[PDB]
């Protein structure tokens, strides 16, 4: 299996690359998700502020 | 075990291996460049290559400026004496052997310029220092 | 040279790129992960000042 | 300054040489790799990786490890 | 059911498991010697067929988990906690007992129990097994991991560097444990006793040699996991502003020769970390950082180092960019600093470092200019340092030999620029320090001062 062990190791390569490129996407995905994240994280502190300005 | 690194034509390698074999190699699988990340194409190595360049031009600077013959190497083998001492059995470090010969040619250079210039302006004045009492 | 060595190199071989990608991978989700938490404590910040 | 670099000129010329052949041997070109298309590798001892560098061959360059 | 693979793909922890799931003894022969009880004995053997053979099953996890905080053998201890660590730890088998653990919070008090008592391989055990449902989105507590890492048999097995598998292991968990944003901050408060281990690992694989196929600190596949592991516990912890400081000004020292791991490894993995921390540490987000970025730059004199680091390239370029962005950053805060202040307060504080924009020739012409308002003041102060400490104080020596010779060096660039530098040389009577100072050790500094001479000889004669 002389010719097979170059195949399969680029396939592993392959499928190495690809699960790098998978955690590329993931890494910009968490900032992606983030970017709404903190305007979200924001409105939940502007009705708390205003839950806070109505007990007043 | 040290890892062995080669590299041929995919046609000779029944022959490499054999050759190879009775040396002391084992495990000898053919592989591809884009099998191996390390072993990959890269300009890096191209990069490196042209720092070795200038490494090996500021070899032959230092040798001229060291007044001396020029030196031959090329031993890369461990079997001599002198090329185990000169080499090591590790892999090489470029950036080492550039930074630490750079500094030692430019301070080389700038102690020649200023052992050239102190011996002209020594000269001169030694030479102009009894036309000068002569004249006076 | 001999035929079970070169499949258990290729198969040592095999492990250790698939363990370096594992550990790229888990290297650049911890760094994205990083970013993120960075990114979104200075935006959540940036909106609790006008709040406040 | 000559004395103490004489050496270390030496050295860096026999390290620049196999530094060299390293990147020769690297593949760093599209011309090497339409030429030197296989790369093998394989585990050898310490002691005898010194007498397998002893000899040159005919294009397979050897490299310490 | 589904729990994560950590200390999965390790090596160490499947030595140990199988080096004990081996040798594990029989339940039945302890419970009749009254070593252990045989509930517990009939229930690990009912868990240790159904594991096997069959992988409900998560019911029978309760006896072994009181049976183990109960007893206090590390023989019954260690054959349970291997047999609940491998069925947690799978994730084919073993599914109730991952929501059985998560579903009761007294499950996990009494499995960490179990941590930091018995054998150092039960404590191994429990420790990734309690590190695995502290890591959980499901429970959490600071108190066991700060409670654990105050213990003393915990921080033992990872100070000691015998063995790779309990450092491992305890720098693995330690370094999974720190990801979470809140073990982050109790991880930082007993960060004063194992951090020398890291630092001491990464010295001793950078002091062997690279041929060698024992893998300690070695590039083999467990040194590059273990030194990849012990820089990345530093590097997830690396990211907050006050820590950062806080590491690069009490451990400046010993943060200074994650550089050279760098460049005399081959490895992409050690480099990208040993590139990411200082990296890190020179990123404007902490406090202070261009007292770090100066301190470690003047003191350090990383700037040198990052250059020929940079020639090397490899895959993950990632950390090429962090090494592009930390010449960039470093150059930018060196540079971005002002050479007059800077110059006048390393003089008046007797105290000279060299720098790649302080060596400049167009910062001593830029200063030459503006230094002149008391004819020359301020080389006359610099040359009255230079001859005050060379004049008495132990000449030539280990404190005055570092300012003498920066002092010729900044002076020689000084006098190559103005030939009318020689009478405030002459007026403080520091011509006749560097001739005597040119025929003495020290012989770079006697070249800068000789190189000086023949900058001062070339002006005198024509």
């Amino acid at each position: 299996s002389q010719k097979n062990g170059i195949a399969t190791l680029l396939q592993a390569e392959k499928e190495a690359h690809e699960i790098v490129s998978k955690a590329r996407k993931y890494r910009q995905d968490k900032l992606k998700q983030a970017k709404t994240d903190a305007a979200k994280e924001i409105d939940s502190y502007k009705i708390q502020k205003d839950k806070e300005l109505k007990e007043f | 075990m040290a890892l062995v690194q080669f590299y041929i034509p995919q046609e000779i390698s029944r022959d490499s291996a054999y050759t190879l074999g009775q040396l002391g190699l084992v495990q000898f699988r053919d592989l591809n460049s884009k099998v191996r990340a390390f072993q990959r194409t890269f300009v890096n190595e191209i990069r490196r290559l042209d720092n070795v360049e200038r490494q090996y031009r500021y070899f032959y600077s230092l040798l001229k400026k060291h007044d001396i013959k020029l030196y031959e190497g090329d031993t890369d083998k461990y079997l001599d004496g002198s090329g185990e001492l000169y080499v090591p059995p590790s892999g090489s470090v470029i950036d080492d052997y550039v930074r630490n010969a750079s500094y030692l040619e430019e301070r080389l250079i700038q102690m020649e310029d200023a052992t050239d210039q102190i011996e002209v302006q020594k000269n001169d004045l030694e030479q102009y220092r009894f036309i000068l009492q002569s004249g006076d | 040279l001999t035929p079970n060595q070169v499949n258990d190199e290729l198969n040592k071989m095999q492990a250790f790129i698939r363990k370096e990608a594992e550990e790229k991978a888990k290297e650049i989700q911890l760094k994205a992960d990083q970013e993120y938490e960075i990114e979104k404590t200075n935006i959540v910040r940036n909106e609790t000042n006008n709040i406040d | 300054e000559l004395y103490a670099i004489a050496k270390e000129l030496d050295s860096w010329f026999q390290d620049v040489t196999r530094e060299k052949a390293i990147f020769e041997i690297l593949n760093k070109s599209n011309y090497d790799t339409n030429r030197k298309i296989l790369i093998a590798e394989g585990w050898i001892p310490r002691d005898e990786l010194a007498t397998l560098q002893a000899r040159l061959g005919e294009m397979i360059a050897r490299l310490g490890i | 059911m589904g729990a994560t693979k950590i200390l999965m793909d390790s090596t160490h922890f499947n030595e140990i498991r199988s080096i004990i799931r081996s040798r594990s003894v029989a339940w039945d022969a302890l419970a009749r010697s009254e070593e252990l009880s045989e509930i517990d004995a009939s229930t690990a053997k009912a868990l240790e067929s159904i594991l096997v053979k069959k992988n409900v099953n998560g019911k029978t996890l309760i006896p072994l988990i009181h049976l183990l905080s109960t007893s206090d053998n590390e023989d019954c201890k260690k054959s349970v906690q291997n047999l609940i660590a491998e069925l947690l730890s799978s994730d084919k088998y073993g599914d109730d007992t991952v929501k059985f653990f998560q579903e009761d919070p007294k499950q996990l008090e009494q499995l960490f129990d179990v941590s930091l008592k018995g054998d150092f391989q039960t404590v191994l055990i429990s420790g990734f097994n309690v590190v695995s449902l502290l890591v959980q989105n499901g429970l959490h507590n600071v108190k066991l991991v700060e409670k654990l890492l105050k213990n003393n048999n915990l921080i033992n097995i990872l100070q000691n560097i015998e063995q790779m598998d309990t450092c491992y292991v305890c720098i693995r968990l330690l370094q999974e444990l720190a990801v979470i944003p809140e073990y982050r901050d109790v991880i930082w408060l007993h960060e004063k006793k194992f951090m020398p281990t890291l630092f001491k690992i990464l010295q001793r694989a950078t002091d062997s040699q690279l041929a060698t196929r024992i893998v300690a600190t070695n590039s083999n596949h467990l040194g590059i996991q273990l030194q990849y592991h012990s820089l990345l516990l530093i590097w997830l912890l690396t990211f907050n502003p006050v820590f950062a400081n806080e590491l690069v000004q009490k451990y400046l020292s010993d943060f200074l020769d994650l550089l050279k791991l760098v460049k005399i490894t081959i490895k992409e993995k050690v480099s990208r970390l040993c590139i990411s921390i200082i990296l890190q540490c020179c990123s404007t987000r902490v406090k202070q950082h261009k007292k770090v970025i100066k301190q470690l730059l003047l003191l350090g004199n990383a700037l040198p180092t990052v250059q020929s680091l940079s020639e090397r390239k490899y895959s993950d370029e990632e950390l090429r960019q962090d090494i592009s962005n930390l010449k960039e950053i470093l150059e930018n805060e060196y540079q971005e600093l002002t050479s007059f202040d800077e110059y006048v307060a390393e003089l008046d504080s007797k105290l000279l470092c060299w720098s790649p924009p302080h060596v400049d020739n167009g910062f001593w012409s830029d200063n030459i200019d503006e230094f002149k308002k008391d004819n020359y003041k301020i080389f006359r102060q610099l040359i009255e340092l230079l001859q005050a400490k060379v004049r008495n104080g132990d000449v030539n020596a280990k404190q005055e030999k570092i300012i003498i010779q920066v002092a010729l060096n900044d002076i020689t660039h000084v006098v190559e620029l103005l030939p009318e530098s020689i009478d405030v040389l002459d007026k403080t009577g520091g011509k006749a320090d560097i001739m005597e100072l040119l025929n003495h050790s020290d012989s770079r500094v006697k070249y800068e001062a000789l190189k000086a001479t023949q900058a001062i000889i070339g002006y005198t004669f024509k």
